[PDB]
């Protein structure tokens, strides 16, 4: 009768233990599911593995240590992977009311954290995570600086503003370098991770970094205990602003071949274990921090920086290189074999559907810099307003283009939350808006109401180009600059704008000098269309000499050549043409005539 | 003359810039935004197993037993993993040959019936 009296007697600890089992075996199934028929099957592993809990916390009356631990991971794989969040609520705030009448302060805050991070998150709306920054600042007021549970709730806070950053951007940070402060003292690896989510947030809302926290980001990767994860996060970080300024990345490349040797092997762990008190660990899931993935995405990041020098058989990095790395993040999705939630094995492969996306997309705009049409169409991509902006490019250079349509194009753009795309969008518009100006024929009002959509638009181009980090981007300081002077002298525009007084004036034209000087000879990235525009704009507005002149001309009528331009290597040639006739330059009068005369054959057809 | 001159190609620099796409201002944020985005952050109390272990004769046990005396007839909702490439095929295992999971464990999955596709769903319109 041994076996009726345990059944009876163990119930409780047996069907505790029966759920772990189906949780074991739910984790061994997931990777593996390919059809509807083994889903259904991992939810029935899953489901019976929550009657199990259920069976345990809705059936007995539990010590509260048990209470903790089962409720606690109860809430846990409901939120994860059911939609019964009202559920988990309850239970955990069944738990939180039990926790009031007992001296266990640390679960306490356990449970608060599930509340005010975990189950906002799984409702899945930006609104649900703005009420929850009320219920944190509550209990960071009752916290001492010196308390690790008030970092995780301004943790929660920081979360809790990053929806809806429009001003909020200065909240956030002024709290994230709140954060850093108190923690600075602390954990080392909290530290880093707080550090690396700061310059992530940064480089997400495109605003400029301070000196000194890339400093602190660097510091990170030195000679310390800090994670290795979490160094090579700190080091992806600092080649991504490197690369959102336009800037040589050489250095950060060796410094990625000194830790990739420096520590090699290191075997890997997708999860980071950071103790923040006795009794409380944060568990940061990192299954791209690690030796073959970095690798993989460092070269895409490597693409990415040279993608502007594919008409270079040098430097054309980005065409070698992309369809590599489109290759591996496939077998990387196919061979993925992690023991995990399906939830969690499906977001490892959406990471490699974003790669494969963005490769697509920039292997697009690639054969759009070197050809009229992409041989084979324009890819869709998950990104949408990528798939918009690939579409204005291409209609954009089309051999008949319909500009009232690259219009509405760009213009979608200059309303979209990503503040780059914005700017990207502004910047095209103003172009077509001062060729409409140019262009015009309509007298003194029509003239005069370009002129003022004109300035309108400039004026909207500036204010959200002064606001960004591009500020120290020199490939798009040199190109404002540039912008600024082809709606305003006559040869450029038609009809030109005048301004008092300006100072304007001083400041983009020392601009204009100081780039054209250093870079006819911290020298830009070398982009075909960027020099062309400064070596065009230079050589008729700042060199005297007609020979030197005549080298500028030719040079810029031949750089038409090596990408497709053919509407600028068009103007480059009549410049040219009228510059080697006042060098009396007999024999390249007429071959640039020649050129000239199939150049316009194949404009027109 | 001038080659092209009374054609309708443009001849200025800024006409000819509206057929120009600024293709060496290349966008790089969603690059960043892959990166940052740590899958998953967690709190979790560092503490002893507060479940005694059962007798290891209990865990040979033939018969099923009744978890969920009552509540799944309010069933509950799983998520279908959106991006999910999923197919229909028979061809793989029945539940309860399914690897590990032990032998009291297959015995209690005798008799359910699998969860509904119906109940399987990205998503809820409350």
């Amino acid at each position: 009768m041994v076996m009726a009296v345990n059944l009876h007697k163990h119930q409780k600890n047996l069907v505790y233990r029966l759920s772990q089992q189906y949780l074991a075996a739910a984790r061994d199934l997931a990777a593996d599911v390919r059809s509807e028929k083994q889903l259904q099957q991992y939810y029935t592993l899953v489901r019976q593995c929550v009657h199990g809990l259920r069976y345990v916390k809705d059936g007995f009356q539990l010590t509260v240590e048990e209470d903790i631990q089962v409720t606690l991971q109860l809430a846990r794989v409901l939120l994860e992977e059911t939609h019964e969040v009202e559920l988990a609520e309850q239970y955990l705030g069944s738990l939180r009311t039990r926790l009031r009448t007992t001296p266990l302060t640390d679960a306490r805050h356990a449970v608060e954290f599930q509340l005010l991070y975990d189950v906002p998150l799984a409702k899945e709306d930006r609104a649900e995570l703005r009420q929850v920054v009320r219920h944190t600042t509550g209990l960071l007021e009752e916290l001492a600086d010196s308390d690790a549970w008030a970092w995780l709730f301004r943790y929660c806070r920081i979360i809790g503003l990053e929806a809806g950053g429009a001003r909020s951007n200065s909240a956030v940070l002024q709290e994230y370098l709140k954060l850093l402060q108190l923690v600075s003292a602390g954990p080392v690896g909290l530290h880093a991770f707080v550090l690396c989510s700061c310059v992530a947030f940064i480089l997400d809302r495109v605003v400029e970094l301070d000196r000194s926290l890339l400093t602190q980001l660097r510091a990170l990767r030195k000679a310390t205990a800090i994670p290795l994860q979490l160094q090579m996060w700190s080091l992806l970080l600092d080649l991504l602003v490197a690369i959102q300024l336009d800037e040589n990345i050489m250095d950060l490349l060796t410094d990625f071949k000194d830790f990739f040797s420096t520590h090699k092997d290191a075997d890997g762990d997708d999860t980071v274990v950071l103790s923040i008190k006795e009794g409380v660990n944060v568990r940061l899931f990192v299954p791209l921090f690690n030796y073959h993935d970095c690798k993989n995405i460092l070269l895409l990041f490597q693409s990415v920086s040279y993608l502007t020098t594919c008409y270079s058989k040098s430097s054309n990095f980005s065409t070698k290189f992309l369809p590599k790395v489109l290759k591996t993040s496939q077998e990387l999705k196919e061979t993925l074999q992690k023991r995990t939630s399906l939830v969690h094995v499906q977001s490892i492969r959406n990471i490699y559907d974003k790669v494969v996306d963005l490769c697509r997309f920039y292997q697009t705009w690639e054969s759009l810099i070197l050809s009229e049409r992409v041989e084979g169409g324009i890819p869709r991509l998950q990104y949408s307003e990528y798939n918009i902006l690939l579409e204005a490019i291409s209609s954009q250079q089309a051999q008949q283009a319909d500009l009232s349509h690259v219009g509405r194009l760009y213009s979608t753009l200059t309303k979209s939350k990503d503040p780059e795309l914005r700017l990207i969008g502004i910047a095209h518009l103003y172009t077509l808006i001062v060729a409409e100006l140019s262009s015009c024929s309509e007298g003194p009002e029509g003239i005069s109401e370009l002129t003022q959509k004109t300035t309108d638009a400039w004026e909207q181009l500036q204010h959200a180009y002064l606001s960004s980090s591009l500020v120290q981007n020199n490939v798009w300081k040199c190109s404002v600059a540039i912008l600024w002077a082809i709606s305003r002298f006559e040869p450029f525009s038609g009809h030109p704008i005048h301004s008092s007084s300006n100072d304007q004036q001083t400041l983009y034209m020392q601009q204009l000098n100081e780039f054209f000087t250093d870079n006819a000879l911290f020298k830009l990235k070398k982009s075909l269309l960027l020099h062309f525009l400064l070596n065009y704009l230079g050589g008729t507005m700042l060199v005297s000499d007609v020979q030197k002149r005549c080298d500028i001309s030719s040079s810029c009528f031949q750089m038409g050549k090596q990408q497709y331009m053919p509407g600028m290597r068009y103007v480059a040639g009549i410049w040219h043409l009228m510059n080697s006739t006042v060098a009396m330059k007999t024999k390249e009068v007429a071959i640039t005539r020649a050129k000239l005369e199939g150049l316009v054959d194949k404009m027109l057809n | 003359t001038f080659p092209g001159e009374d054609t309708r190609i443009p001849k200025r620099i800024s006409e000819a810039l509206s057929h120009q796409p600024l293709n060496h201002l290349v966008p790089k944020r969603e690059l960043s935004r892959l990166l940052s985005k740590p899958v998953q952050i967690s709190v979790q109390l560092e503490s002893e197993d507060a479940f005694e272990e059962v007798p290891e004769e209990l865990w040979q046990y033939p018969h099923p037993i009744d978890l969920d005396p009552l509540r799944l007839e309010q069933p509950l909702r799983f998520r279908r993993p959106r991006g999910a490439r999923l197919d229909y095929r028979e061809d793989s295992s029945e539940i309860a040959d399914l690897p590990g999971m032990g032998q009291l464990a297959r015995a209690c999955l005798s008799g359910t019936q699998l969860v509904d596709s119906a109940a399987i769903v990205e998503s809820i319109e409350s």
